[PDB]
């Protein structure tokens, strides 16, 4: 636990995203901050990702599976 | 202003052959991040992870969320399953119906936690 | 059937079409689930890189023959009856590092 | 000046401290403004990109160039 | 001579061609500037499909700019004096405290 | 490829012709803006012209003490100086003002901006 110091507008901001995300605290929504600090190229990381899955014929091979469980 | 992102509840298609093949066609909340959500959206196509949402209320377990008509825009009231998440294509994304209110996002943030054990 | 093993899964409608896949639902969903579907998050060989979403689980433990990585942003829900047999399991440290990256991939606070 | 008490994990405070270190910040609560409005423009990336491409792409800002050397 | 003041749309002459733009800088580096010089402005474009976080929407008014424009902060330059021709007509408040948000965005800026 | 980072001084081309007016300038512009531009290798960057005229340095501008790696002589940023230019006409990196200088520099923006609190 530590004492920080923010503007208004900061708490405001804060407040206006753990509403929005329905977050249980501010903490919560300041932890959501950090880590989004802490993947910088996140995107990046998800379109390779993506890449690597397509072209290894993934979504084809896993597919069947779609519709497990509903209907 | 629906932009393909999380806590929003879409139509989509869930059956293996899609075509002419009946059903398996339901609607779901998106809850993967929304920085996946926006690249999905920049590409044009990838992959997201959905919650299959029901109509048939039925019993209700603690990793399920009762979803209200009045907030989300479904015709009836219905029922995210946490425990039938999966990821799909972006190409299986039908149509926008709307959102999930805040409250019902937060005890869905709960239901995954507990379905996967993730609380801690 | 428990959290962090590594199962062999049926992916036919056929074929030899089968793949492991680490199970991430809790146990208590698994000992309930054929009232069917096992939550699991695909592994695969390619591990050419490694990103904030998917983490190395080592050969040493896996029971696998190489080190493999499970793709936690293609976490799937799939019928019961397609797990085949166990492979291997993961360790605690590699369970820890699947749930930061289910955390990270499904926007979940802690 | 609002101050608050908020809990945060030994690894979240490592990673708040690793980007204060990273970006010459004087403390956490720096860092942690930072951070609020990262949180507040979650595509601001992708929102330059986009717009820096419109500008460019029209003809009718090409001019603002003329200026470039102004007052120097 | 005339005075040129925070939050007013100017037409800008940028020949070595016309353009709006909001002047920025404060009142007394303007004051000095027309004696002097050069004034910060941020241009305006009638592009407004999409208004980024760096930019401001300007609604139209009927004695100044007469389409819905915006205010592109991450576009800002200080230019020489004489290129001020005209005052079109003032962003509101709000829309200059969103400019104030936009420009303290784009420029790392707290307070 | 060259990251450019805000409080780092570049070497600059502001001639509108692309004539020998380059001269050193601090990027202001945020961090964000500053890596997209560099990962797409095109973009817009906002700095703050720096000249070797010390003689009076007024509230907007900014001293920047001389270094043994970057400006070998004494410098002021001239805060109402600042502009947006294409990334194309920074050349290359000379330095980086200290922490307290880009500190200042923020002062002299907002005073300069009128964006005070």
């Amino acid at each position: 636990k530590l004492s920080v110091s923010l503007s208004d507008d900061d708490v405001a901001i804060l407040d206006a995203y753990v509403k929005r995300a329905g977050l249980p605290s501010r903490s919560a929504g300041l932890q959501h901050a950090i880590r989004v600090l802490r993947y910088p190229t996140l995107e990046d990381d998800y379109a390779n990702a993506w890449q690597e899955w397509s072209a290894a014929g993934d979504t084809d091979a896993w597919e069947q599976t779609v519709g497990d469980g509903v209907g | 202003d629906l932009m393909m992102r999380r806590g929003e509840i879409w139509q989509v298609d869930l059956d293996p052959a899609r075509g002419s093949e009946a059903n398996n066609q339901r609607p779901a909340v998106v809850v993967s991040n929304d920085r996946a959500n926006a690249t999905a959206t920049r590409l044009g196509r990838g992959v997201i992870t959905v919650v299959p949402v029901t109509s048939n209320i039925a019993k209700v377990y603690p990793f399920q969320v009762l979803l209200s008509a009045t907030t989300t825009g479904l015709q009836v009231d219905c029922k995210a399953q946490a425990e039938q998440i999966r990821s799909i294509a972006t190409e299986r994304l039908l149509r926008p119906i709307g959102r999930v209110s805040a409250a019902e996002l937060a005890q869905l943030d709960e239901a995954l936690k507990l379905h996967l054990d993730l609380w801690s």
